[PDB]
């Protein structure tokens, strides 16, 4: 999981297929789109967009 | 009320309200319901002025109607066309003679204009108007019967002092 | 290490055999410590004499009624349970109550042996009818506390011996409570109100003194472990 | 963290706070996976404000979409796809807990799914189109921190979720013994911790900063904001949890924030709790606490407040801050510095001077009494009037910081302001009677009493319980999850060992291999909707390890015998005893106590003013007037409506009579009537009084 | 009848006092007027004006005038004429 | 009494404290005393403790739905920041100690202090003015205490054993002190049946006639077959009260308290309720009531009911597919089937739980809760409501003990959100009706003793019925009680029972029933002929005091408040703006 | 008959600081109350010594850090609260702790004056880096129970002193149980076994003797009735 991750045995029986996404992504991605950051451009073009604005 | 006398309709209303409240587990004594209902049969509608000056179909206090039909009439208790009316909570509370209390929950301008044109005076008998004036309410300890109580020591006890 | 200030003990006499004691002001939290211990000591640490068994003449198997007396055997047992007896024997003794003819028979009719004293002669025992007779023997011995009926399950060689619960303790009913009080502008101190009812044998003051002495002797054992050690003292009241 | 990811339904172009009743604030069947349907404010904004779910990201267009697992031919595959609500209405999605085969095929025939209308139905295994990513796909971050959430009622879950955001940071935090898997992530994503940027070795550690040397030779230095005031007054500070020479990987937590331990959120404390009524001191949701919590600072917190005052130019001159103050002794200002500001580190109570300040007065015109009085004393008139900043009533603490801005040094002060002074006062608030205290399952209560250690019931080994919760309040509120938390917390505190030597018991056949045996003080996780089952917990309760003496305190039923601390007799029946995680809310008594005798009065209405905790007055509504009239309490109503409000003439007479010992005079006529009379006369109405 | 000893502002019992007045309101006015008289007697004028006599019962250490008036009423040491 | 924090009391009583300080030479003048108080010097607290004595203070908890929301208490200084409130008055204030706050007001004038001391004192407001039913009575834990104390359980230690041949009676005690001694030794149980010779408790009427037909007095010993707990409980009641010897259910406690208020002075009632509170707390501390999942028992019959009703639902679905049902009727049939299933599961749970289980013991004793909550906790949640307001045909099988699944929890959240939104809008119409009622009845007051009217209304106390044995009418409590007879009760038995002007109380109604008279004429406010307002005789006894109403009583305000206070408890018209008009579905 | 054997007390050691005492015989129903009385006395009224206040060289208040120290002042105070000390004179005495350079600081490094002892030298206080220098003075005086901090507003101390809470109780844990003991002709009397674990300041038997003396002094009131 994470580097530190203090040992905490879990009672879960199911398997997690998808890790929890960045909790603060809603507040950051919108602003990255507003200012057109380079990483935002890479993410948008990789999604299947051409000449994103 | 049309079929039977005024007493019967009051009993019917009390029974209906008490049944409504009791069917849901709420317990209230019948006397409170009776007190609430009594205010709905305090006015008598006057059809024609036979022993008064009240306009046709005008709501008048029962005591005033009785006094007018009893005393001022020279020929004795000449009847004046008038029958009891059931008029509900809203109109019963709205038909008060105290303009000071009426202006509390009615259009203030209309009430004030009607009072000024009529030049009628409000006697401070009640709770709504007295609190506005700052006078102590005419209920409980505030009535003249108890307010004017005079307290002095007994002659024997005073002598013992 | 000295206490904030010395507590005091006072008494008020509700009746001849009942009294209420007030101990205060105590350090906070000590009211509960003292109360239950004092109550238990008073109830179960004052030796006394009481009837531990009875035998009724003429009846040995049908313990419901006895001829010639208008009181059931249970009523006689309950009456005898209330007898006040003081003794210095340390050995069980036998007392006799014999009466014939109709009328009331009370405790005064008993004839105690040497060393046995009865404090409530007026206590009502039974009422005999015409031709009725009552011949009952009581076993009296000393003990502490309330000992339930010791049965004859393994001692069947004795016939007709009715065991009865014995209230050895001269103290009958004791209650206590703790109340909050303020001293030195702080409202944490405790006042202990202990109400004591006792038999006719001894006054409540003497019973309280005996309980206090017993508790002091008991805690002397703990004190003897290491004397001269740190311990909050109470100091003298007058000087 | 919850605030940042919030979905408001109001503002510019939104809905009014007084509109849309029970029509837009209802839980639509489309919240599932895109908006938490349980956690929402209970105030005016119920339903209008919610929180985004754990697995959700906004579509570039602006539509909240959630992930789902692609299902083809009845086998679940790793082809996660993010769909919107309308995209989901054309498919049939199944639960995440539906059993599946090792390969991935469905083991059952009828599977529970959701239809296009938002209705739950049982369908064939082949009809399944998609599947949820995980059971906790509908709950938010705040709601996912509540263990055994499936056993709590919706209302209680909402209360607990909204209460978890009101926990004040404690002096020493501790992670919960029993929790979910959200404690870690929520701590790291909140940003209240310091995480190493790149792999390296800790160069040095101090209480103020951390230095780390990366594998590339690039140094990194992290400042640790220490004793920093939060917007709401709580102390926010970080302390390092690393030492020199420690290898640290990227993303590792090197420092922890206010409510984090070892990187996990630690909003509260684990306390030994016994479920039983106690002499009525916990009657009506009240809570009894042990004095130990006070002595050992278990529930102590730091509270910092800022007092600001400005000095500006005025038409009579520029008011200056000075150590010298007129008409005041020199002992009160013994703690002031050279320039008239309280020294740092000084202790201040109510009414203490924080910074001296004087203003030009102007016309004096002393009365003859004052003239003679100051002639005998000889103290000549002073042109200035004292206006120094004073500590508000009810507040105390130590000065921990002072900030000064001035136009003399080109600071950007507002127009006309010459200087500005801010003083920070910090205090060490311990737990006390009346402070609210609650768990994570909506169980809340004020502290009715704090018994000494010896009084509290204690276990046979001599351990005194830390808290007592009334039994009557649990079953009614329908929040049985707290009992499960208590049992599992006890199981975690004392390690357990299942008799797996002869074969896994029937109840333990589901436990993962790693969970068969654990030592004491272990921390376990019970994820929401995928946590420990009741049977497994019951089985574990019967396998707890002994104590130092070698005996088990809690039997197989989760109950233990308790000795009475006051009488000493053991209680007649065993009671439930365990460990519960409880947290201190911000609703403290010190901030919720008010009182008035005489103070400021309104300028227009001449009534006492309110809205502030210093000298705010209480409102006497019309319903209270009705109650007084029903009582027949004529005199009390008059005295309360005139003497104590907008009766300027009689108010001073009442004060004088009270101070002089004279009997109170009869009330006059309130201003509310004279003003009304004058106004109604102003409208050309000849209103007159007569006898 | 055989009630336990009242304590606080319950002494004397309200039921016994009520029997000595027309109603609760009359008793309230009775007690208030008597308390005003006691307070005026304490303050008086310095000249020893006897327009209002002092407490006919023995006062306590710091008993309030109202409590003294209620005790006097319970002791049948006063009388009043209703203002009807 | 009530506990008032030190700082709050000082702030409220500042001027009095300043006067006292100046009087005691602690301060030279007003300004010095003011400075001393504001600085809070040590001398202030000594003066405050004395000035506050015998000074009533009003406590209020808004909203003030009825006059008992404001009550006077005698304050006592306590360190801290929280006001200590008596546990009994909570129901009157409708407050719980989980964050609620109270407002404190200080009377100043002598009239106001007398008003608070007499009229508004809490000890004088035990009964509810609405109906006269006692309002300051044991609640929750206390009810669990007094109940547990008075329960009788077979097989208890030290149980009384009937005498046989060569076997006398064993469980017989000379006095309650001996029983206490035996219990302290572990030989007897507080709930074990025994025979005890009581000498200070008055025997019941039948036993008193059997044994003391000339009158019982203290010191007359009588043997009572009862439990030690019941004997201790009866020691709390006044010495003149007959022995009860019954299990103290909430209804039984209410009956006992109501009878006590009817016969004895109110001060005795206050003392008795204080004693009952103390005993209830003490015996609930050690009543063994606790919550654990070993105590939450799940009936074994639940699965069979669920399977059978699921089969019935499958049949309903099949018939719907056949076209014999439309959608709405299918949903209605499924809803009825599942409601029947829920009722059956609840009945099975009720018949499965042992009588001594804490969860069912709490509900059965009347302390709190209801069997529906127990079914939800251990049975099945049942049907839940969609946001539109209609029952979802598929119910929730899982119990909260088992743990609701994701979909069940999501569908359950709808009703929770709906109710939490509805709870506030519920009060709007109640307040509207209350303010109508008070406005119309604002100025109805009792102005004179009697109007001297011969009119009234006819009421019926009971009915003979088919068998001829008279059965009480369930409406007599709120109809005939608290009325004044219009005419003498001479219509039956050929002799008087009670003449005109007699107020019909519990003893009066009991005597009337034994006389075989059903119909009686009672004066009513409707038939009063007073010139203004109403008269005391027509109104009847005041439910708050239990005696004839006093002149000047504000009857109108009390009536309006009593009518309006329970308004929120009634069913109310739908709040859904969208949908269809709710008038038809009255 | 009434038994003559009066109660007697025996002791048995379990560890260096835990002892179990057996009192027997006792009358029925007497073990629990006596054990609870002893427990309350031991946990409430056993005098001891504790640190009342501290003064660090470079800090004016407790809401600040010391350069070169990993822990802040509040953490240092919390660690010091765990210190156990013994004192011989009632009046306050001063101890000094001084260290510099890298390394940890333990209670053993504290310098106690004559008549003052520290029983847990291994207790940790703080840790210092190369540029760290820790200097502090501690005031120790005797008392009983728990006493909160004393404000400098009343104590008259100059700015810089940091009062700390004092926990004078040396006892750590106490519990008791009761069993049945046989005396001639009966088998229903109480034997009390009470175990006490105390901090290293004093031995368990010393605490028990102190509690017994306090209880004797308190219960002498009833005996004074004569
Ligand atoms: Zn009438």
């Amino acid at each position: 999981s994470v580097p530190g991750a203090p040992n905490r045995v879990s009672f879960a029986k199911l398997r997690e297929p998808l890790e929890v996404p960045g909790l603060l992504d809603v507040q950051t991605d919108s602003f990255e789109w507003l200012v057109g950051s380079d990483r935002w451009r890479q993410a948008a073009i990789d999604r299947g967009e051409e000449n994103p604005v | 009320l049309r079929v039977q006398g005024p007493r019967e309709v009051q009993i019917h209303l009390v029974k209906e309200v008490q049944e409504v409240y009791r069917a849901q587990g709420v317990s209230i004594h019948d006397k409170h319901i009776e007190v609430i209902v009594r205010q709905m049969l305090r006015r008598v509608t006057i059809i024609d002025s036979g022993s008064t000056e009240f306009l046709p179909g005008s709501l008048t206090e029962r005591a005033e109607f009785e006094a007018e039909n009893r005393r001022v009439v020279a020929e004795g208790g000449e009847p004046a066309a008038g029958r009891p009316v059931l008029m509900g909570i809203t109109k019963a509370s709205l038909a008060t003679d105290s303009w000071l209390s009426a202006a509390s929950f009615q259009e203030t301008t209309r009430v004030l204009t009607d009072a000024a044109i009529n030049c009628r005076s409000d006697k401070l008998n009640g709770l709504k108007e007295n609190v506005i004036i700052g006078k102590l309410i005419p209920a409980g300890t505030g009535i003249s019967r108890y307010r004017n109580i005079q307290v002095q020591p007994t002659e024997e006890a005073r002598a013992a002092a | 290490m000295l206490i904030s200030q010395r507590p005091t003990l006072s008494e008020e006499t509700v009746a001849e055999n009942r009294s209420r004691f007030v101990i205060e002001p105590l350090e906070p939290g000590f009211g509960y410590t003292l109360g239950n211990s004092l109550r238990r000591t008073l109830l179960s640490s004052i030796p006394g004499a009481a009837v531990t068994s009875i035998r009724i003449d003429g009846v040995l198997h049908e313990f419901t009624t006895v001829p010639g007396v208008k009181e059931d055997v249970t009523d006689i047992i309950l009456n005898l349970k209330g007898l006040v007896v003081s003794s210095d024997d340390d050995e069980p003794v036998t007392m006799y109550l014999r009466k014939q003819g109709p009328g009331v028979v009370t405790a005064g009719d008993i004839v105690p042996p040497a060393g046995v004293t009865v404090h409530n002669p007026d206590m009502h025992i039974a009422t005999l009818n015409d031709k009725g007779k009552l011949e009952v023997e009581l076993v009296v011995e000393r003990g502490r506390g309330y000992v339930p009926a010791v049965q004859n399950k393994a001692s069947g060689a004795e016939i007709g011996r009715i065991p009865v619960d014995s209230i050895y303790s001269p103290v009958l009913k004791v209650t206590y409570k703790v109340e909050a009080t303020r001293v030195e502008q702080r409202t944490d101190f405790d006042k202990l109100i202990i109400d004591v009812e006792t038999k006719n044998s001894i006054s409540p003051r003497d019973a309280l003194a005996s309980a206090g002495g017993t508790l002091v002797e008991l805690f002397g054992l703990a004190r003897e472990l290491n004397a001269d050690s740190e311990h909050i003292e109470i100091g003298p009241s007058p000087a | 963290l919850t605030h940042k990811r919030r979905l408001s339904a109001l503002g510019p172009g939104g809905l009014s706070r007084e509109r849309a009743g029970l029509e837009v604030r209802d839980v639509h069947p489309s919240h599932y996976g895109r908006m938490c349907p349980i956690e929402t404010p209970e105030g005016p904004n119920i339903g209008l404000i919610g929180s985004l779910s754990v697995y959700a990201r906004v579509n570039p267009f602006g539509f909240i979409e959630t992930p789902y697992r692609k299902v083809e031919n009845g086998v679940v595959t790793d082809q996660i796809d993010y769909l919107t609500a309308d995209e989901e209405d054309r498919h049939v999605v199944a639960q995440a807990n539906s059993p599946t085969d090792e390969n991935g095929r469905f083991t059952e025939d009828r599977v529970m799914v959701r239809k296009k209308g938002g209705e739950v139905e049982f369908v064939s295994a082949d009809q399944v189109d998609y599947m949820d990513v995980s059971p906790r796909q509908m709950v938010s971050v705040a709601t996912a921190m509540i263990p055994f959430l499936e056993h709590d009622d919706a209302n209680r879950a909402l209360m607990g979720a909204n209460m978890q955001r009101q926990a004040v940071p404690l002096v020493r935090s501790e992670a919960p013994l029993v929790g979910t898997g959200m404690e870690l992530r929520a701590a790291i994503d909140a940003g209240d911790v310091v995480v190493a940027d790149k792999t390296g070795v800790i160069e040095e550690v101090s209480a103020d900063y951390i230095t780390v040397m990366a594998d590339d030779g690039t140094r990194q230095s992290y400042r640790l904001r220490k004793f920093a005031r939060s917007n709401h007054g709580t102390c926010a500070n970080q302390r390092p949890i690393v030492d020199a020479g420690q290898r640290v990987e990227a993303g590792q937590v090197i420092a922890d924030g206010p409510c984090t331990q070892n990187g996990e959120m630690a909003l509260g404390k684990n306390l030994l709790v016994a479920i039983m009524p106690w002499e009525g001191h916990n009657y009506e949701d009240a809570i009894i606490l042990s004095n130990r919590l006070v002595e050992e600072d278990v529930l102590t917190s730091i509270h910092i407040e800022e007092h600001e005052i400005d000095a500006r130019d005025t038409k009579l001159g520029a008011e200056e801050i000075t150590r010298d103050i007129p008409n005041v002794s020199d002992e009160v200002l013994a703690d002031l510095d050279e320039r008239g500001i309280v020294r740092i580190g000084a202790e201040v109570r109510d009414g203490d001077i924080l910074v001296g300040k004087v203003t030009p007065k102007g016309e004096t015109e002393l009365t003859p009494e004052e003239r003679l009085l100051r002639a005998i004393f000889g103290e000549k008139a002073r042109e200035v009037r004292d206006t120094s900043l004073k500590v508000p009533h009810g507040e105390s603490g130590k000065v921990i910081g002072i900030r000064v801005f001035s136009r003399e040094d080109d600071d950007e002060l507002p127009a006309g302001v010459n200087e500005l002074v801010r003083v920070y006062v910090a205090q060490k608030r311990k737990i006390s009677d009346g402070d609210k205290l609650a768990g994570r399952h909506g169980n809340k209560g004020v502290i009715g009493k704090i018994l000494p250690v010896e009084d509290m019931p204690f276990l046979p080994d001599g351990t005194p319980v830390d808290i007592i919760l009334n039994t009557h309040g649990v079953p009614r509120r329908m929040n049985i999850g707290q009992i499960l938390e208590t049992h599992l917390g006890w199981v975690a505190k004392a390690g357990w060992n299942i008799d797996v030597a002869a074969g896994v018991p029937d109840w333990a056949s589901k436990l993962p291999e790693e969970l068969y045996s654990a030592p004491a003080d272990s921390t376990v996780a019970t994820p929401v909707f995928d946590g420990a089952q009741e049977g497994e917990l019951a089985g574990l309760l019967g396998s707890t390890l002994p104590n130092r003496d070698g005996e088990v305190m809690v039997d197989a039923d989760g109950k233990s015998t308790l000795f009475d601390g006051r009488s000493g007799e053991p209680f007649p029946y065993p009671v439930t005893v365990g460990y519960m995680y409880i947290l201190k809310l911000h609703h403290l008594v010190d901030d919720k106590i008010h009182a008035r005798s005489t103070g400021p009065y309104s300028m227009i209405t001449q009534q006492p003013l309110g809205g502030k905790a210093q000298f705010g007055g209480q409102r006497f509504g019309e319903m209270e007037c009705w109650a007084m009239q029903a009582y027949g309490a004529a005199y009390t109503l008059q005295e309360l409506l005139t003497i104590k409000s907008d009766d300027t003439v009689g108010r001073v007479k009442v004060y004088e009579a009270i101070v002089k010992g004279e009997n109170i005079p009869e009330p006059g006529i309130p201003e509310s009537f004279k003003v009304l009379l004058k106004e109604l006369q102003s409208l050309c109405l000849n209103v007159e009084v007569l006898s | 009848s055989a009630y336990d000893t009242p304590l606080g502002i319950t002494n004397p019992p309200i039921d016994e006092l009520l029997s000595r007045a027309s109603s609760k309101y009359a008793l309230v006015i009775y007690a208030a007027k008597r308390a005003r008289q006691i307070n005026d007697y304490y303050n008086q004028l310095g000249d020893g004006i006897l327009e209002y006599v002092g407490p006919l019962v023995e006062p306590g250490l710091q008993e309030k005038p109202l409590s003294i008036a209620l005790r006097e009423i319970h002791g049948d040491l006063l009388e009043h004429t209703e203002g009807e | 009494q009530c506990g008032l924090p030190k700082l709050m009391a000082l702030e409220l009583f500042k001027p009095f404290v300043m006067k006292r300080l100046v009087d005691l030479n602690h301060a030279q003048n007003i300004k010095s005393a003011k400075r001393m108080v504001e600085r809070q010097r040590p001398q202030v607290w000594d003066v405050l403790e004395e000035v506050i004595a015998e000074h009533p203070v009003l406590l209020n908890r808004a909203p003030t739905l009825h006059r008992l929301g404001i009550q006077a208490f005698e304050p006592q200084l306590v360190e801290g920041k929280a006001i200590q409130l008596h546990p009994l008055v909570c129901e009157a204030f409708n407050a719980d100690f989980d964050g609620d706050q109270m407002a404190v007001h200080l009377p100043l004038s002598a009239e106001a202090q007398a008003e608070a001391r007499i009229l508004m004192l809490s000890s004088n407001n035990i009964l509810s003015p609405a109906s006269g039913k006692p309002l300051a009575m044991p609640r929750l834990d206390m009810v669990t205490g007094l109940y547990y104390l008075t329960t009788l359980v077979e097989g208890a230690t030290g149980e009384y054993q009937a005498a046989t041949k060569d076997a006398p009676e064993q469980g017989v005690y000379s006095s309650p002190a001996e029983a206490i001694m035996a219990m302290d030794r572990g030989a007897l149980s507080v709930r074990a049946k025994i025979k005890v010779r009581l000498t200070e408790l008055r025997p019941p009427t039948d036993l008193e006639a059997q044994l003391f037909e000339n009158g019982w007095k203290p010191g007359d010993a009588w043997t009572a077959e009862t439990t030690l707990g019941r004997v201790m409980f009866n020691e709390l009641l006044p010495k003149s009260y007959p022995f009860v010897n019954e299990q103290m259910h909430k209804k039984v406690q209410a009956r006992i308290i109501n009878d006590l208020a009817e016969r004895f002075p109110m001060i005795v009632v206050a003392q008795t309720v204080d004693k009952l509170k103390d005993a209830g707390f003490y015996w609930a501390t050690r009543s063994g009531v606790t919550v654990s999942m070993a105590d939450v028992l799940v009936p074994p019959q639940k699965q069979e009911i669920l399977e059978r009703h699921e089969a019935e639902a499958d049949a309903i679905e099949r018939k719907y597919q056949r076209g014999a049902l439309n959608h709405t009727e299918r949903n209605e049939s499924l809803v009825k089937i599942w409601q029947d299933a829920t009722e059956e599961v609840g009945k099975a749970l009720e018949e499965f739980y042992p009588a001594d289980n804490p969860i069912i013991t709490i509900v059965k004793s009347g302390a709190t809760g209801n069997l529906t909550q127990t079914r939800t906790l251990a049975g099945m949640k049942g049907l839940v409501t969609n946001p539109k307001g209609e029952f979802i045909p598929r119910p929730i099988k899982s119990s909260f003990r088992e743990g609701l699944t994701v979909l069940e929890y999501f569908i359950n959240t709808h009703g929770a959100r709906k109710g939490l939104a509805d709870t506030a809008l519920r009060t709007a119409d109640s307040g509207y009706l209350t303010r109508r009622l008070v406005d119309v009845s604002q100025d109805v007051i009792v102005r004179e003793h009697d109007c001297e009217t011969e009119r009234g209304i006819n009421v019926t106390l009971a009915e003979r019925g088919p068998d001829g044995t008279l059965i009480r009418d369930a409406h007599v409590e709120t109809s005939a009680f608290a009325r004044t007879l219009a005419t003498d009760a001479v219509d039956a038995n050929g002799n008087v029972i009670i003449e005109r002007g007699h107020d019909l109380g519990d003893p009066a109604i009991d005597a009337l029933l034994a006389a075989g008279i059903t119909t009686v004429k009672v004066r009513s406010v409707l038939t009063c002929t007073s010139a203004t307002g109403v008269c005391a005789m027509c109104y009847g006894r005041s439910m708050a005091t239990g005696k004839l109403v006093d002149i000047g009583e504000a009857v109108g305000i009390v009536a309006a408040q009593s009518i309006g206070e329970p308004g929120t408890q009634l069913t109310m018209r739908t709040f859904h703006q969208g949908g269809v008009t709710g008038g038809a579905d009255i």
